[PDB]
């Protein structure tokens, strides 16, 4: 049959805490700040 | 000690496409996964806030075994359009994705999605849902969240309307 738990906002909020992740932090940002980069360097603010 | 979420889920990222030719490439991607609530505020804590992404970007955060993507698949998405909430784009995707994991917007909800774009950003909740009865259910709930107490920020599109150039939802709220 059925299963489920739930969490209110708060309850998670509650819970919130360097913290450790399981994929590469760092190479993620590089990548979106490489992005901007380019975005800034190609649209013509003038 | 481990809060387990109900499911586990995906986190992944919508790249955006710097030449032409990157449009042909497969730009979404799975970030990581997590399925505790310690897990979740990691990732959270180790990825760039909404404001900070670059136009065209998008985070998808969907149920493990649901890809982040037919027209004629059943339900459709409550897409909420920021507005002048823009300033609170990190806290008000933050709660949604609360709202989400913790599962108490939800009577399905598949996946909730964020689009950064020119003129102005936007999230989109998934949902199998059909019947307007249980979708008012989730928008009103979805829109509680969000804090709104105005109307016009919310829109239905079911799945049908992706097909369009001009879709149009049918539920606004
Ligand atoms: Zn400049
Ligand atoms: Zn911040």
């Amino acid at each position: 049959g059925p299963h489920m738990i739930k969490y209110t906002i708060d309850e998670l909020f509650q819970l919130k805490p360097t913290l450790e992740v399981n994929f590469d932090a760092v190479e993620f940002r590089a990548i979106i700040e490489k992005v901007k980069q380019l975005q800034h360097l190609k649209e013509e603010e003038f | 000690v481990k809060h387990p979420l109900n499911t586990a889920w995906t986190l992944w990222y919508t790249k955006p496409a710097v030449d032409k030719s990157e449009s042909w490439s497969d730009l979404l991607r799975p970030v990581t996964s997590f399925q505790t609530v310690e897990e979740f505020w990691a990732i959270i804590q180790n990825i760039p806030e909404p404001h900070e992404l670059p136009l065209k970007s998008d985070y998808h955060v969907f149920r493990n075994d649901v890809r982040p993507e037919e027209a004629n698949a059943k339900g459709g998405k409550w897409s909420f359009q920021l507005r002048g909430k823009g300033a609170d784009i990190d806290e008000l995707w933050l709660r949604t994705l609360l709202a989400v994991i913790g599962e108490t917007i939800d009577e399905q909800i598949n996946g909730v999605v964020l689009s950064i774009r020119k003129g102005g950003n936007k999230f989109a909740l998934w949902t199998a849902s059909e019947d307007k009865e249980p979708l008012l259910r989730i928008g009103g709930k979805f829109k509680q969240v969000l804090a709104l107490t105005d109307d016009g920020h919310l829109e239905f599109f079911p799945h049908s309307s992706a097909n369009g150039r001009h879709p149009q939802p049918s539920i606004t709220l």
